[PDB]
């Protein structure tokens, strides 16, 4: 019911036009190509912008002007003709135009393959002939009158040719005469008989002629004849003068047309049933090349088998007209005129149709009348779509005009430019500058954007104080800025969150809410902590606030994405709220310990007392107020209100040490008392050096065991104590603290004279030249190493740079090095590295030499980070268009398969060295058995959480092998079920029934790019992780093994070649162009010869494709090794990402199986379907007989994944927007709109989060015990 | 740098769309050739004429029989009338018998 279009929508479903239809929606039929008139700029009478067609031009005003009132409604006018409504109607008022003569599409002829050829079984360039009128076809020809006219025509047509034989020998014996009167008129004059005989040539010449014409003519008989014994219908005719002759001869028993009429009487006159049946016949029985043209035909025609969709709609009887308001007549002040160039065309289309019409009807011979006939088929063709046959129709400057499907295709269609974004209101942007005494949930705002932002608001409240009793009063108030508005505008402002971006966006936390406060200023203050998950830093980054309205809006601002709300990152569930640089600083610098320091506890007795105790930590922090104590001494305070670690509590009070109460001692600092009373009452002491992994340990644990309202007031005390404490630590930079290694000449004398040796001997002629920069760049690289210990050796430890480097603030040992010690080398552009190397540091300043070599490294990191960071946009991009509908959907799968994993493997001396991948394999999963240690007991059941306590109990327990229970396993229908993926981490608790885990899993890998370096040819950066996702054959292809058994490891010249062993008695695996560029693979050792294989052990050393492991260890490893593999390369870069997010892109990648036996079900070979279709296929036609459907697992690219979709409105916005709505227009395919790209293009709510029926159909209403109350 | 302004030709207002006190309305219904009903709300206050245009393609009459009118549609301008204008009876008639005269000895013989 698209005509009054209500708020609930199903399924939206696209089919094929017919004339009925067309002539159904239009409002009138368009037959001037007249717009406006050229002085009263007033739209004209059954043009363009007719007005009785395309309804009227101001609210409610007919075009006479007498009926001018709204009481008038829905009344046409006599006199003017216009319906007297709104002016709203000219966006969607259709017209059409009516044809004379018929034409075809341009989708359905010229897109290859083309689907009238495919169906009617002709060849498109001779297709072409027949919808261009350059050639004759025939439509039908009787076969019983002509069965019988065969005879009695062949003996009216050997009496035609009788009497052209006998005019043949009248001319003939004629021409003979002549030539005997020639033969009489020289040889009767007794001369030289030379030029005698040039008449006898000539006259024998001449009956040589006379008879060569005749028998052409014979044979153009023989031709007319023998055609029209072969006349068939879809036969093209050439040469209209022979189909003259047909016409005139034998013109009768037959019918021919010729264009698209002809087409459409060929498609009127087409039952298909009977070519399906043909087809089905021939694809069962036969094969080959016929078969392969059957299928692909086979197509179509079972599509238009199955659809109750008539054929005829290739043809066309009355193009529909867009309405006005899409194509604007817009003027300019100042006379000036635009149109959007589909007027032209248009109005070009009418100028054709209403001059073959006047043609028509005043009778003309067929030259004018078709080549008027193909000139308005090439401007309907212009008009579709401008550009595809011939040449594109241009206009001034040369421009092709921009046809109907381009407003649809390419990147400035209504599928992409008006799809990535739009602007919005209430929007706002500034500079943003550092917030340090605001809470977290806290954000500045500048009051002259915040009166911009509230404006409504604002009015509506100061009206309601009669501060200005009208809302044009209230305007100009807030024009004037009068003092009031800002008493009224805190009142307005408080507890009414806010959002905040900085473009670009990367992640999930890139968009936070945050509650706003006013800020005299002009500069959005922000809270420090917040800037890692932003990206920010201040050297004049800006953000942009947006503002929710509605009452659901404010509602999901304040409890889904409130900055208090978000600490812990999805990709890994390491924190984003720990406390940085600076604070990090401070911490390190309170917690240290010294010895040696001023009041330390010593136990000198004899004469005095320890003199070192102190009763409480205000006594301490009375005595470090005076002159006496350091922060940082050693003395043993007798806490009262903190909690002791675990062993202290368990060797003192044994368990019921509940210190609210009592009292202990304890050998801290007072640092370390000063800082772990930030930490909550429960919390155990910690008494540590607050080392940055410490701090995130604290805080991990934290949020794990507390709420986060506590983590996050924990985290705002401790970046307070941070910063006060890290502004007494007397962390300063001066040329003094910056120290020269003392041994740095004797180190480079060293180095250089061997260096010197290997040129000397470069120089005698006895190595060449790469192997001189080999040398040289292994010289150098130990000489970095050695000054770069010597410096690390000579640093003492409260220097303020070594300081900044060890707390784990910032920097690496890398930059000191360089800023004190040697640069090292420096590379090429081409990326080679210079053999030169620079010795100096920028301490001491470098030369002109070096610092111009130092250019080429610095100004090619420049490029080469925006470079990365295109294309890991780019790389987002596919991996969300490809995940972009795995959702949670049911609770439970309630499967009982599942992924094992390795946790700890046993030493060969026997004990658990624990394995440093749990974190990002092990932990948050379900388990999916119960995990029972040597026979015993269980120790963890099924559905556990499978958190720290668990992995202890495991690993106590001495096991390795648990089968986990995950996503890959899931068996929902679309989507995944709760249970199996496990805890979500930006929680910590399991997953709700809406999460959209496909963006966060998408976000979540491509989101560390712009940090992954490759190396200083085989691909090991992030172009690896992009051929892995498209699952290309890698370059560096090392092979695997086919089978067990020993190998005969065997080399040839230059490159190698090994056969393997089999111990199955097949035949011999042979491994044939092993080249040069690689090397033996290294396992458990060399690769040996007589070694024991395995059968899918990798052979080279480098990188197997993965269609070769899924051909023979199957669907299973082929997992296993695409998750390790990638996984590999951001533990290159210390970036850890949970397993579970390439999970789901893996399990996407496999949803698909080929077919190679189409057998008695349906399909085609070679064609790919969803396993899940195939699984419902050989259940539902297996029944009363088996039916052959063999299938292969098929692992495909994100590319190739994401375009062989189901719902097309989704698969349009990729490429080929012509091609994918074609195909499906003959489909029928009706949409689903089950996604979340399709539901944010038709701008109804997505069907994730918020949005299911689960969430959305919630009835609230009082409990009735507190109904009574009111 | 560069930021115009513009409107269409055409005014826009602001009323309420209220749907019971409206104008009086007659229904009137008008008839093409090949029966198709066009169903034309007119005012209560309104002449209706005979014929009128509709989505049809052509201008459908009233479905009475009271105005059938078909009188006033002619060809001005035919072959034959020009011919006339310039040409004689008798010139013609004596051309069409010569033409006649030798398409007899032409297919007679
Ligand atoms: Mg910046
Ligand atoms: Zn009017
Ligand atoms: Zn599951």
């Amino acid at each position: 019911g698209a005509m009054l279009d209500v708020n609930f929508f199903d399924e939206l479903r696209i089919g094929l036009a017919t004339a009925e239809d067309i002539r159904q929606w239009s409002y009138g039929e368009v037959k001037k190509p007249e717009t406006i008139n050229y002085r009263t700029l007033k739209p004209e009478k059954d043009g363009l912008f007719c007005e009785k067609i395309f309804g009227p031009t101001r609210d409610w005003e007919c075009y006479c002007g007498k009926y001018k009132r709204v009481r008038f409604k829905g009344i046409i006018c006599e006199r003017c003709g216009v319906e007297v409504t709104r002016a709203k109607v000219r966006r969607e008022r259709m017209g059409h135009i009516e044809l004379a003569a018929p034409v075809t599409h341009i989708w359905y002829f010229k897109g290859v393959p083309s689907r009238l050829g495919y169906l009617l079984d002709l060849a498109p360039k001779d297709l072409e002939k027949i919808i261009y009128f350059a050639a004759y076809v025939i439509t039908s020809v009787d076969e019983e009158m002509r069965h019988n006219e065969l005879s009695t025509l062949e003996a009216e047509m050997a009496v035609e040719r009788k009497a052209v034989e006998d005019q043949r020998d009248g001319e003939l014996e004629a021409r003979a005469q002549k030539l005997e009167a020639d033969l009489a008129e020289l040889e009767a004059e007794g001369a030289k008989a030379d030029a005698r005989r040039k008449v006898r040539d000539g006259g024998e010449r001449e009956m040589r002629q006379i008879r060569d014409r005749a028998q052409r003519e014979l044979d153009r008989l023989e031709d007319i004849w023998s055609t029209f014994t072969k006349l068939a219908p879809k036969q093209l005719i050439v040469d209209e003068n022979l189909y003259r002759e047909l016409v005139d001869r034998y013109g009768e028993y037959f019918t021919g047309a010729m264009g698209a009429e002809s087409i459409q009487k060929l498609i009127e006159n087409f039952d298909i049933d009977a070519e399906a049946e043909s087809l089905r016949d021939v694809i069962r029985n036969g094969k080959g090349q016929k078969k392969l043209r059957a299928l692909k035909r086979l197509k179509v025609v079972a599509a238009f088998q199955q659809s109750g969709n008539s054929p005829m709609g290739m043809v066309l009887d009355a193009v529909p007209v867009i309405p006005p308001e899409l194509r604007p007549m817009v003027q300019l002040d100042g006379g000036r005129f635009a149109t959007s160039d589909l007027n032209d065309l248009y109005r070009r289309v009418i100028n054709r149709n209403n001059r073959l019409k006047r043609l028509i009807d005043l009778g003309a011979p067929e030259i004018i009348v078709n080549n008027e006939k193909r000139m308005l088929q090439e401007s309907v063709d212009a008009l579709f779509d401008n550009g595809r046959r011939g040449r594109p129709v241009t206009g001034p400057g040369n421009r092709p005009l921009k046809s109907l499907s381009d407003l649809l295709k390419g990147k400035q269609g209504r599928f992409r430019q008006n799809l990535l974004g739009k602007r919005v209101d209430y929007s706002g942007r500034s500079v943003i500058v550092v917030g340090p005494q605001l809470k977290l949930h806290q954000c500045g705002l500048p009051k002259l954007m915040a009166l911009e932002l509230f404006k409504p608001f604002v009015m509506k409240r100061l009206v309601d104080l009669n501060h200005a009793q009208n809302i044009k009063s209230a305007k100009r108030m807030v024009e004037r800025q009068r003092p009031q508005v800002w008493d009224v505008l805190e009142e307005v402002i408080a507890e009414h969150p806010v959002l905040l971006n900085r473009a670009p966006t990367l992640h999930r936390l890139g968009i936070q809410a945050f509650e706003p406060m006013l800020v005299e200023g002009k500069a959005i203050q922000l809270h420090p902590l917040v800037c890692e998950a932003f990206n920010a830093d201040f050297d004049g980054d800006q953000m942009a606030v947006h503002l929710p309205l509605s009452a659901e809006a404010q509602a999901e601002a304040r409890i889904l994405m409130l900055s208090s709300n978000n600490i812990l990152s999805p990709a890994s569930g390491r924190p984003l709220a720990m406390p940085r640089l600076d604070m990090v600083t401070g911490l390190y610098y309170l917690t240290t310990e010294v010895p040696g320091d001023t009041g330390e506890y010593q136990p000198a007795s004899g004469d005095h007392p320890e003199t070192g105790v102190y009763s409480s930590p205000a006594e301490a922090i009375m005595a470090a107020d005076r002159g006496v104590l350091s922060v940082r001494a050693k003395i043993k305070v007798r806490l009262t209100q903190l909690r002791p670690p675990v062993e202290i509590e368990a060797e003192l009070f044994g368990h019921s040490g509940w210190q609210p109460g009592d009292a202990w001692m304890a050998e801290t600092t007072l640092g370390r008392v000063m800082f772990n009373e930030l930490l909550p009452l429960g919390y155990p002491f910690v008494n540590k050096q607050m080392h940055k992994k410490v701090q995130a340990a604290i805080i991990n644990d934290l949020a794990e065991r507390y709420p986060m309202i506590v983590v996050a007031q924990t985290v705002d005390k401790l970046k307070d104590a941070g910063f006060y404490w890290a502004t007494r630590s007397g962390v300063t930079v001066s040329m003094a603290d910056v120290l020269v290694p003392p041994r740095k000449k004797e180190i480079l004398d060293h180095y250089e004279e061997r260096a010197d040796k290997v040129e000397k001997q470069f120089q005698r002629g006895a190595l060449n030249h790469d192997e001189r920069n080999e040398a040289l760049v292994e010289i150098w690289k130990e000489a970095t190493d050695e000054v770069g210990q010597a410096l690390r050796e000579h640093y003492p430890d409260d220097n303020p740079i070594i300081t900044i480097v060890d707390s784990g603030a910032t920097g690496n040992f890398t930059q000191t090095r360089t800023l004190a010690g040697m640069k090292g080398l420096v590379t090429n552009p081409k990326g080679e590295f210079i053999p030169r190397p620079v010795k100096s540091s920028f301490r001491e300043g470098l030369t002109v030499l070096e610092y111009f070599i130092n250019t080429h490294g610095a100004r090619k990191g420049l490029a080469d980070t925006a470079l990365r960071t295109a294309d890991s946009g780019y790389l987002t991009r596919r991996l969300v268009d490809v995940s972009q509908d795995v959702i949670v959907r049911e609770h439970d799968c309630q499967t009982e398969r599942g992924i094992v994993v390795e946790l700890a493997e046993r030493a060969p001396d026997g004990t658990l060295i624990r394995d440093p991948y749990i974190e990002t394999s092990a932990y948050a999963r379900t388990l999916g058995t119960d995990a029972v240690d040597e026979a015993g007991n269980v120790i963890v059941e099924r559905g556990q959480d499978l958190g720290d306590p668990e992995i202890d109990a495991l690993l106590a327990a001495g096991i390795t092998q648990v089968k986990v229970r995950s996503v890959l396993t899931c068996a929902t229908s679309t989507g995944v079920c709760a249970t199996c993926y496990g805890r979500s981490m930006a929680t910590g608790k399991l997953v709700d029934i809406g999460e959209a885990v496909g963006i966060v899993a998408a976000q979540s890998i491509g989101e560390p790019g712009t940090q992954l370096t490759m190396r200083t040819d085989i691909t090991g950066g992030l172009p690896r992780v992009q051929e892995l996702f498209e699952a290309r054959v890698p370059r560096g292809k090392a092979p695997i093994a086919d089978v067990t058994g020993r190998v005969r490891l065997e080399d040839g010249e230059r490159f190698y070649k090994i056969t393997i062993v089999p111990d199955d008695g097949g035949e011999e695996v042979v491994y044939d162009k092993i080249s040069k560029r690689q090397r033996l693979r290294v396992f458990k050792r060399v690769l040996s010869d007589g070694d024991h294989v395995e059968v899918g052990q990798q052979l080279m050393e480098g990188s197997a494709d993965p269609h070769e492991v899924l051909r023979v260890q199957g669907p299973r490893e082929v997992q296993i090794h695409l998750v390790r593999e990638v996984q590999e390369v951001y533990r290159a870069q210390g970036v850890s990402i949970h397993d579970k997010h390439i999970e789901v892109i893996v399990r996407q990648m496999l949803r698909r199986v080929t077919i190679i036996d189409s057998g008695s079900t349906e399909f085609l070979p070679g064609s790919l379907i969803d396993r899940a279709e195939f699984e419902a296929e050989n259940r539902r036609v297996v029944a009363e007989g088996g039916e052959p459907a063999a299938g292969r697992p098929v692992l495909m690219g994100i590319t190739k994944a994401s375009l062989a979709t189901d719902s097309w409105l989704s698969a349009a916005s990729f490429q080929e927007t012509t091609r994918v709505l074609t195909d499906a227009a003959i489909n029928c395919r009706s949409d689903k709109l089950n996604g979340l790209k399709e539901n944010v293009i038709i701008g109804k709510l997505i069907p994730a989060g918020t949005g299911i029926n689960r969430y959305r159909n919630i009835a609230v209403q009082p409990t009735e015990e507190a109904r009574a109350a009111a | 740098d560069r930021v115009l302004r513009g409107s269409r030709l055409g005014a826009v207002s602001y009323e309420t769309d209220r749907n019971h006190d409206l104008a009086p309305r007659q229904i009137a219904r008008y008839r093409t050739d090949n029966g198709e009903e066009f169903e034309v709300p007119f005012a209560d206050d309104a002449e209706i004429p005979g014929t009128w245009l509709c989505r049809n393609g052509m201008e459908g009459t009233l479905i009475e029989g009271d105005l059938p009118e078909p009188k006033k549609v002619k060809p001005p301008r035919t072959h034959w009338d020009m011919l006339l204008e310039r040409r004689s009876i008798e010139e013609l008639e004596e051309l069409l018998k010569e033409r006649l005269e030798l398409i007899r000895s032409r297919r007679r013989g």
